[PDB]
């Protein structure tokens, strides 16, 4: 049970801004996601002393610097695996990972299935700009094949992957998508992801104007399509149909939400069935080794 | 005067070779004897030749010994695998008549004792009780206490019913009777029982897991790998009892990542692995050093390089443990000698990670992992526990505050007024990225001076032997220490001018203590099981000693006679 | 007589700081001069302070030099960033009047030259032409060839239309006129133009990619990482022209994995990375060693440890390159000095991986990666190319056949009668797993003797200086070699008894050649940019030299005067 | 384009056996899969000089030792990444990866998406026994939670993953499943996987009687359900429905098969559009660097 929520009264988004100046390019989509993060934290009345933001490497991954909380800046692709250890060690914390499409699904792609499958109680905000921004413009697993980039000057020789479909297939128990140009949409879906008990994933399109010249704001605005209100967010099959983009349109809103035991809850059940506690008489364990 | 007896039992795994040895070991411990065991499982899981060797003595044991005094073959393959060691003077028990082989010419001087183990078990309509027959014969022939042996069998089979137990005791008695009918011509007898000591029997990997728990372990993450998985098995069973959690990660990178995340959250955390896993962990161990986050990795070394020889003996991960990080990225490196160390030095490892906020690697090996020993029963209150330095809450918190002892107070998330960043980028006192020349020089000195100050606090480099000048000094590490200990007993009994030193802190190294030892020796020999002489390399690089490397690299440990012979070659 | 001139230009990236420097470098090369450049991009992608430093000379250049002779500031931030180096004797060009800053008291002895770059560019209604005005002024004040500068500008802007080019040439002329109106009081002039030489200008990372292609590269896999990504960029553009393939993998483990698979398939394969990536590759480089599969990794070293200082200067991956594998797991390790080496030593790297069927690591660094030099135009037919020993098809093929030279003939898939397995398990001659002691000893000797025989074939350790006894010998590696080259020019011009040695084969090391050098020097100093003195460590471990380490670790390279001063401190 | 097929006359399964005795446990399901491999190779008339078997670590991963062909025994989890390099380097070869559930989806789980997404022309035969056999009985990403194993003596604290659904989501262009007890089903599906141009994945249930006491032969026989003949193997959505096990029954047969460009084909297009070839005048590249 996360103890960071509803501990502060009359909070405003600016109360969660750190003193660190934001160094992203002008027009970078990551600004809209940062604004959504601020709004979510204020709407939850969060005491950020109980909030742990963990990121790897990338332009996206610099976002915790701009948020007033505890944070760890770790290695490229490892934020989610690190966050699993933080979360399991301290289930009272609100644990959030932020990172980009390369950090998450290239080098970090092997850790993604197990976080979701084990239903770790954390939030993963993936800022999808269809490129590697921080390393100055190589293509990513979400890049379109017609894009040319610095290691693919002749186009991408493969198709992109589907992050929402991956996460649904992996078993994420809260799956949503938004566009950074709608920061209030980001805030609502990020807020719901934090309160959700289980692995909550929010894929947010974010423009990189400096290096990605085809996945522009106008492209993302035209690409998205809000999810109809009659969609059943407990229907996994319907969520996967949405993730596959009917008519070629990317869904925005909440695709899927279900209640299932979390990893820390299952680990606690193990300790409970043993009567485990910190004061346990370790002589009982030692005695098992007597000849 | 011979105080020990070495009994090797070998045959088809699945006929109870391993359980038979464990029964003998437990019985000898209940009779007040010291015990040192080793075993090899079948090469393939489906089965095949397995081996168990139990050494029992009225005095302390430090290794497996040179070779067996008594050999018991359950089948012909076991006889062939050990034929060259069945030498005149040894006792040889074998499955006859009714076994699966005709024994070759048993050399004259070998005391042979045929016992129909297989057929006797068949007459009882229970071939799986074959090992019970062998135990009876061995007990009778070589004075393994029948009283404590039946206690051990009763503890195992009493839970199955008085019929099952009385059945296995009859098979035992049948084997005892068969051996009594033979005339004992060999001089080998297990020492007579003594007052039973307050001991336990533990394998190396279980002892590492227990040492972790006794050191205050709260979070364990691992990925299975031979020969380290039994650590996770033991922790998984017992750590939840103490309020901690074990998680099996998807690989070694995930495991060390979770260890760092749990440690950042304020929990004492560790993993266990072997060479391949430690190599995968190199990048994240750099993060531990740079971010000053406590973590402990136990590397149960196996045969390398690459996939290597997973089941064999080798201590060849010292290069990787010390130099495996990119940049200037030091680790604190320890290495254990015996089962006692597997407990206390895993506590040491957790303590040093707490005190110095640094990655600690403890090097074990695949023989120690499965060897068992009688050790004095551990009492939790006998272990000193160290906790990470925490912020006193005064002033403004700076995660990487520059202090006189170079150790910055830590603060777990949730601590009021201690929001901060832990980071792998080079950084200033507040953890903000900082690429200036002066700061990099300053922070290198902070982290290096911090970790190097282990030398002022943790001393674990015992010296034994002659007090004055020695003709030969021996320096070794790992479980090879135990082999050299027995060699020193033999050499010092002959009045030879020899001394020995047993580094268990491997990095950083106590150079002055190395130099003082070397100044009192005409020669220094360094036996170790790796191809390059890895400890000798660091002795050459960091000390004034010019060592003579004695390297072997064939998947086997040294024996005491190997050490004795090499030392005598260097005196005369 | 001063033959070189060092010009630093600095200001807002986006006003053409880098492009201006590249224009001067190209113009000086077209005027028959030698050129050495370095640059820093803005710390953030969005922009900020950028710096370019171009050195041009009538004689060969080996490093950036001590500090600039001429500094050209486009704005006040650039002036503040470099104010402490604007010392008496230097020339100072700056945007004034009409710029964004009022300069403080220009120190006495500084030759100051205000040029209204911004105001002139604004009066022309094209602020982006500001750098053209600066170029005109610098050309006039310091004799940068107007002819070749306008040639270079014409090549860049002629494709944009006759109006655009004539506009930029007009801005250039305005800057020339502004400078002509000032009185030149400083002694600085670029050397007079000479006949253009048969040269190219290349950056270090591009030169690595070209060397791979010239060495017969067929398959490249990498993952982007600073400061190595330009290698993959160059290869991705040009390797498909030569029939090869580049793939961007999902991480460094996948990249080195794909390299090994392509190499097993019979193709010359390589990757490029930096410290963090090399640490992730440690396990797979163990497989390359054990299975004897050729592979090449270029590590463009950056600031460590951990995430470290990605954009700064450091040579601290020597420990990881040599000792990064678990078990006894040796690599062949080279390190480049300059742009020439980036070509020829990447060819060397592929050739040695072919010849010795072993993992080769080439250590570059982040300064060299972005530095450009005039180098002699490479001629493809002048490079010796080595191909892996391939089976002649006679007899029976065994992948790990024991031969006199320890190199087993290879066979690519599809070769009739040469079906075989490459494996990371310890193995016998046919590649079947083999855990016996004699075989492990035998195969260690095979693979170690093989890789160690590089010493008999590849020699790359130049010695220069006095022929007889020296008061001081200097040993260094990496791009630090070039710095010591210039220091040696100064020390020998002062008649000092000094000599220097430049190892470019780092492992295995040619111990006898080290011992022969050191025996002729009273003292041996080893300058390197890492905290622990990593080369000195191996010099102590493997030779009879005990060096005096001169270590710095602040993200900056050495300068010649630092080496000169350190050497003079040691001469009595 | 693989050149190994239909090159040899009168080939029998035993012609593809090596001399290495197969030392798997009696009753191990891996035997049925190995027999299927031999039969597929003989029915295809394969020239095994042009056949490359690549594996990682595990009981399953020992398979290449038993095959008379070119082969590599590489590192745990890295076989598919190694095989990509082999395949791209030599697109004429028949490249087959064999491995277990842990080798493939635990440590190897990060390489799986990119092989399938890029449609590398290779076959991946995954021998799913619901456990780590070679390391002596720890649970795997396909283990059922009620199983106890040596690191989970109190049960598995998470749900298993769905290999078929993963691979369909990843973009595998040939997806099939079988039971090792049906060696003719194994042979036909593996043979079709080899002939398929693209990334072909065959998940085969395999009993481990030594350590897995609940995923028995009888359990797998009752679990499987043959795919109806009217199933449309070009319908990705319908294939995903089958993979999610309607009625709790695991489908056996061919779930999905589609024709799309392979990685080596797209890489070749890049070279063809440049006129690239081995004899290219490298002086043209060098000339671009002239001042
Ligand atoms: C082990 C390792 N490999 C490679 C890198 C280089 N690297 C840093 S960020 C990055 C990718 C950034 O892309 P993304 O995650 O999409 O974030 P973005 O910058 O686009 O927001 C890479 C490849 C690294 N830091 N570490
Ligand atoms: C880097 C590394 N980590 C861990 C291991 C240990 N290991 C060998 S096989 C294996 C898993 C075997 O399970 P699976 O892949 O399902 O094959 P199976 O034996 O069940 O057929 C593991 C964890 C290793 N060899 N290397
Ligand atoms: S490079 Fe792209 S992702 Fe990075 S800050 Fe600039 S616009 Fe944003
Ligand atoms: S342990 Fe299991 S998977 Fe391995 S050979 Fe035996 S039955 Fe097969
Ligand atoms: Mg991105
Ligand atoms: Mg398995």
């Amino acid at each position: 049970t996360v103890e960071a929520f509803h501990k502060m009264e009359n909070m405003k988004p600016k109360d969660y801004k750190s003193e660190v100046p934001t160094t992203w390019c002008p027009g970078c989509g990551h600004f809209g996601i940062l604004n959504g993060v601020y709004r979510a934290m204020a709407e939850l009345g969060i005491d950020s002393t109980k909030f742990a933001a963990i990121s790897g490497i990338g332009c996206s991954s610099r976002m915790p610097y701009f948020v007033d909380s505890y944070k760890m800046h770790t290695l490229h692709g490892r934020a989610g695996a690190v966050a699993t250890g933080t979360q399991v060690a301290r289930p009272d914390l609100c644990v959030v990972v932020a990172g980009g499409d390369g950090d998450g699904f290239s080098i970090g792609g092997g850790h993604m299935p197990h976080m979701a499958r084990k239903n770790v109680n954390m939030t993963y905000v993936l800022m999808d700009n269809g490129i590697y921004g921080l390393t100055k413009g190589q293509y990513s697993p979400t890049s379109r094949p017609e894009m040319t980039a610095y290691t693919t000057p002749y186009g991408g020789p493969e198709n992109p992957m589907n992050p929402l479909l991956y996460m649904l297939t992996y078993g994420a128990t809260y799956v949503a998508q938004a566009f950074a140009g709608k920061p209030k949409d980001c805030a609502e879906l990020i807020k719901g992801a934090m309160e959700h008990e289980g692995f909550a994933y929010v894929n947010i399109f974010s423009q990189c104007p400096t290096f990605n010249k085809i996945d522009t704001v106008d492209f993302y605005r035209d690409l998205v399509e809000p999810i109809p209100e009659d969609h059943d967010t407990s229907d996994l099959g319907a969520a996967m149909e949405l993730a596959r983009r009917p008519g070629g349109k990317a869904p925005t809103g909440l695709l899927y939400k279900t209640s299932a035991p979390t990893l820390d809850q299952n680990l606690a059940k193990i300790r409970e069935r043993l009567g485990g506690h910190v004061g346990y008489d370790k002589n009982k364990i030692i005695a098992l080794a007597k000849p | 005067e011979k105080k020990d007896l070495i009994i090797r039992v070998a045959g088809e795994g699945g006929e109870g070779i391993i359980s038979s040895g464990d029964f003998i070991a437990a019985a000898c411990a209940r009779a007040g004897l010291e015990v040192y065991t080793f075993k090899t499982f079948p090469a393939e899981i489906k089965g095949g030749y397995a081996m168990y060797q139990v050494r029992a003595s009225s005095e302390k044991l430090y290794c497996q010994g040179d070779t067996f005094d008594v050999f018991c073959a359950f089948n012909g393959e076991a006889y062939e695998q050990n034929k060259d060691k069945i030498k005149p003077g040894t006792a040889f028990v074998y499955d006859y008549p009714g076994g699966d082989f005709e024994p070759d010419e048993i050399p004259e001087g070998v005391f042979a004792y045929p016992i129909p183990m297989s057929q006797t078990a068949k007459e009882m309509k229970s071939y799986r009780s074959k090992n019970m027959v062998a135990l009876g014969a061995l007990s009778e022939l070589f004075n393994i206490s029948e009283n404590t042996l039946k206690e051990v069998l009763s503890d195992k089979f009493g839970k199955k019913g008085e019929e099952v137990l009385a059945f296995n005791l009859e098979a035992f008695d049948k084997g005892k009777a068969l051996a009594k009918a033979l005339t004992k011509a060999d001089p080998f007898r297990v020492a007579d029982p003594q007052e039973p000591k307050d001991v336990i029997i533990m394998a190396g990997n279980d002892a590492v897991g227990l040492g972790g728990i006794l050191g205050g372990l709260e979070f364990f993450s691992a990925y299975p790998i031979t020969p380290a998985t039994e650590v996770a098995k033991y922790v998984a069973t017992h750590l939840p009892k103490c309020g901690g959690d074990l998680v099996q990660a998807e690989d070694e990178i995930a495991s060390i990542a979770q260890v760092l995340g749990a440690s950042y959250a304020g929990k004492k955390s560790m993993t266990a692995t072997s060479g391949p896993g430690l190599a995968l962990m190199s990048e994240m161990l750099g993060m531990a050093h740079m971010s000053e986050t406590p973590c402990l990795v136990v590397d149960v070394q196996r045969g390398g390089p690459s996939t290597g020889l997973p089941t064999k003996h080798e201590q060849s991960d010292l290069f990787l443990a010390i130099h495996g990080g990119h940049g200037d990225s030091p680790r604190i490196v320890l290495s254990v000698e015996d089962v006692k160390d597997c407990i206390s030095m895993t506590v040491d490892g957790l303590n040093l990670a707490e005190k110095y906020q640094a990655p600690v690697i403890v090097l074990s090996d695949g023989s120690l992992a499965f060897s068992t020993q009688t050790i004095p029963r551990p009492k939790p209150e006998d272990f000193t526990i160290i906790n990470r330095k925490t912020w006193d809450g005064q002033g403004t918190y700076k995660r990487y505050e520059l202090t006189e002892d170079n150790i910055s107070p830590m603060a777990a998330p949730g601590t009021p007024n201690a929001k901060h960043i832990a980071t792998g980028l080079e950084h200033g006192e507040t953890g903000a990225p900082n690429y200036s020349p002066a700061n990099h020089e300053l922070m290198h000195r902070k982290r290096f001076n911090k970790q190097n100050s282990v030398l002022d606090f943790y001393k674990n480099m015992e010296v034994e032997g002659v007090e004055g000048e020695a003709d030969v000094g021996i320096i070794t590490w790992g479980s090879t220490i135990g082999v050299v200990r027995e060699a020193m007993q033999r050499l010092t009994a002959e009045g030879l001018k020899v001394k020995a030193m047993y580094p268990k802190l491997l990095w950083p190294m106590p150079v002055a203590d190395y130099d003082a030892f070397g100044a009192t020796c005409k020669k220094v020999i360094v036996p170790e099981v790796n191809f390059q002489g890895q400890l000798s390399h660091f002795i050459r690089a960091e000390t004034s000693i010019k060592p003579i490397p004695y390297t072997i690299c064939g998947g086997l440990p040294f024996t005491p006679e190997m050490i004795v012979n090499r030392v005598k070659e260097e005196i005369q």
